[PDB]
């Protein structure tokens, strides 16, 4: 066959289901989920890495996470950010 | 083998096309040229970092992937063809 | 002896992976000691983000009438929310077009 | 008598009609031959995919259609409403390339 | 130590030196109310970037390190202080 | 009678005085003043080093001369020699703020 | 028993530490491993700009008669190269300043 | 007793007095040379590591180095700068 | 026992053979006695003239579409540079010919 | 076989693929380039003997060498060609 490709398409497709069950996609809105998945992954993650940098840290972890989207997602938005991603924690730590 | 203008194949009715997408209701007669030598300007900027991106990974067909890296270095990143 | 195989995604009650972008920053290069929740931070994060530009596209399909989601929806629902443009103001979406807008000026009298 | 729009009426119908739709502006194989004829001048012989060319041609359009809004602003500040090549420098230099 | 109306405290003359230096030759009285609107957008993005990466660092004190990230992240990078 | 210059010719003087020049034309301590006053409204109590503030100083400086020359720019591409709200409204869009 | 101790900086024959560029290039985490030519290569383009600026800094600073630099000058310097503008177009320099400049209508007649 | 913070001050005054040895320096200038050089070196080597994982290589090399010197410095900087490197990298290979 | 044997052209990073010149000033009778810099400076002087002049050549060449060099192009590139001229006023190349030049009163109206 | 001909070609050849990998060479051109380096050699080397000579000093270094190229090579070239031989002279210097 061929080499495994990766792909966001059934997790964004779970995440469409949850929020409206009647609906489809169109592929070229999908290949725009997956570069939009990718891009603001990798400014969060970027913004770890320089933030783990500056203060001289070895390990990177959520604390700076919070710091990243709240400089970079811009008001309300990240402070909802905070709020799913927080209780996720809470559910993470109580397994 | 070799082309000297295709220039002058980006015609006036495709950057009216542009201008209405645009919001441009009146276009000079000056306009079409110049916004040539812009998109000429656009152009080789963003394709001498793609065939850069394409000669460093030794190919001589480029791909679509180092046009997005290309967009997206010079501050027009693009959604849609990623992957 | 082993216990059943479950999966992180679960444990935070989220559908995206949290094997593979705990993957993605190990191969990433951004720090080489990771900590166990920021992945499942990031992975809600971008979870929830898809929730509401999915609404809004959904939102728009629905107003045109159309029940399978067009790029033209997404360009439309994000250009229409503006701490989304402000953190969409320099990305370009293919086969999107903008919003319907003329100036009042361009409106005859 | 032949019916005959005011001018500015019909270009209204334009700006309506092509900001409404979404599909590419620009015949796509002249663009191909100017796309490969500009990659020439740097290296010879180039192969271009289908996808790079389509979608470096809506890079170059989102690019066009920001430089023209922007001289829309330009414009309308001028208390004019016709573009002409100066409010497109004038646009390209606060930009600033 | 609390203070109210320090938009006030950026005279306007102190705006004319900055347009003099701007090379305008003639303002406006309108112009200074929207100067200090403007500058004070920026100072609140720029310095809520800032508090944002020292209580990170759990720091009570302002540093100038903090002040270089912040703006180089949005774009508007300076030098001189330690970058 | 006293000596008095035309409009414009003193403004040209310190246009060139302050061109050469390269000092901060902000008086510090209102400067820091509303920076500690602003600063409060995030999170109570900042204390601020010195050398922090003056960098900020010449980024504020530097960002308002900035959108200046994109002013000038403006009016002057307008026909004009005086600077208007809208002028500053129109160069902040055009850079997408 | 062992070998003389000689830098890598006089190997490379250039003045910029290809030590401290290579653990910076190590800890800066850019990649798992490291090329012995690239720090040496990275250290040698910086060395070459350091190079150039700081021959328009000097001739700048002999326009101004003064021996020692003064980063108005460095801004003189960015402003009045093209191509070293275009490299540094976003960045601003503290007492940096800005160029003698006025448009042609603002002078009289 | 104290500790460090590293710069590249004597670097620059070196190169200073080969370049020129009769004039002077600030030392405000030399902070702002400091942070240029720093920044330069920031933005070669996260492009160098962009590519190396678009390339999915896992060490880098200076190939792409330069490669990444055409890729930020226009022209005329970038020909002569990869003249330089490439002349220094001969010399260390012949070292 | 003996180490390796490394060269003095390497040691000088240069091209030019630095002790074939060496040898060439000894018994080129100058001096009995000379230092080891000099002909390591020569070699350097040297390296750089023919490097500008071959860069002449090269961009003489391409201008002309030749990948080849030939006199004409190091005739073209000498005597449109003043500073080469004031070097080689007095110099003839072989086959070179001369610059296209036509005094303007020589050309019709 | 016959007797060695000592030239200067293949060095040239060298720095020509350090500044153009890609340009060929003519051989009577070739023959232009060994007359410029050792005609030039011969004004530097008997410059060199002469001014040896004025300050009745029996060694030729670098030092007059510098002297007679500020002599007879004018203007930008030969303050260039001072700092390559500086900076070969140093690094000569370290061996």
């Amino acid at each position: 066959k061929r080499s495994r490709k990766e792909s966001y398409s059934v997790y964004v497709y779970k995440v469409l289901k949850q929020v409206h069950p009647d609906t489809g996609i169109s592929s070229k809105a999908m290949g725009i989920m997956n570069s939009f998945v990718n891009d603001i992954f990798e400014r969060i993650a970027g913004e770890a890495s320089r933030l783990a940098h500056y203060n001289k840290r070895s390990t990177i972890t959520s604390r700076e996470i919070q710091t990243a989207v709240r400089l970079l997602l811009p008001g309300e938005l990240a402070k909802h950010a905070v709020s799913e991603g927080t209780k996720a924690v809470t559910k993470y730590t109580s397994a | 083998k070799v082309l000297r203008d295709n220039i002058q194949g980006i015609t006036k009715p495709a950057i009216r096309r542009l201008a209405r997408r645009g919001g441009v209701k009146r276009i000079s007669g000056l306009i079409y040229e110049e916004t040539r030598g812009v998109l000429k300007v656009f152009l080789e900027n963003v394709i001498r970092d793609a065939v850069t991106y394409t000669e460093h990974a030794k190919r001589k067909t480029v791909t679509a992937m180092d046009v997005v890296y290309a967009l997206k270095r010079q501050g027009r990143t693009l959604y849609g063809f990623g992957g | 002896a082993r216990a059943k195989a479950k999966t992180r995604s679960s444990r935070a009650g989220l559908q995206f992976p949290v094997g593979r972008v705990h993957r993605l920053l190990r191969k990433g290069n951004y720090s080489e000691r990771v900590g166990a929740g920021a992945p499942v931070y990031l992975a809600a994060v971008l979870e929830y983000l898809t929730a509401e530009i999915l609404e809004l596209a959904g939102n728009a399909a629905r107003d045109n009438k159309k029940t399978r989601i067009i790029p033209r929806h997404l360009q439309l629902a994000i250009r229409n929310d503006e701490e989304l443009n402000k953190l969409l103001g320099r990305v370009t979406i293919a086969q999107g077009g903008v919003l319907p807008n003329i100036q009042a000026v361009l409106l005859p009298k | 008598k032949p019916h005959r729009y005011r001018p500015g009426t019909v270009a209204l119908r334009e700006i309506r009609r092509y900001q409404k739709s979404t599909e590419l502006l620009i015949r796509k194989l002249p663009f191909q031959r100017l796309v490969r004829e500009i990659a020439q001048d740097f290296k010879t012989d180039l192969r271009f995919q289908s996808s790079a060319v389509m979608a470096l041609q809506e890079a170059s359009e989102a690019y066009l259609v920001g430089l023209f809004e922007d001289t829309n602003l330009a414009a309308i500040h001028a208390k004019r409403v016709t573009i002409m090549p100066k409010d497109i420098q004038l646009a390209r230099r606060i930009r600033g390339e």
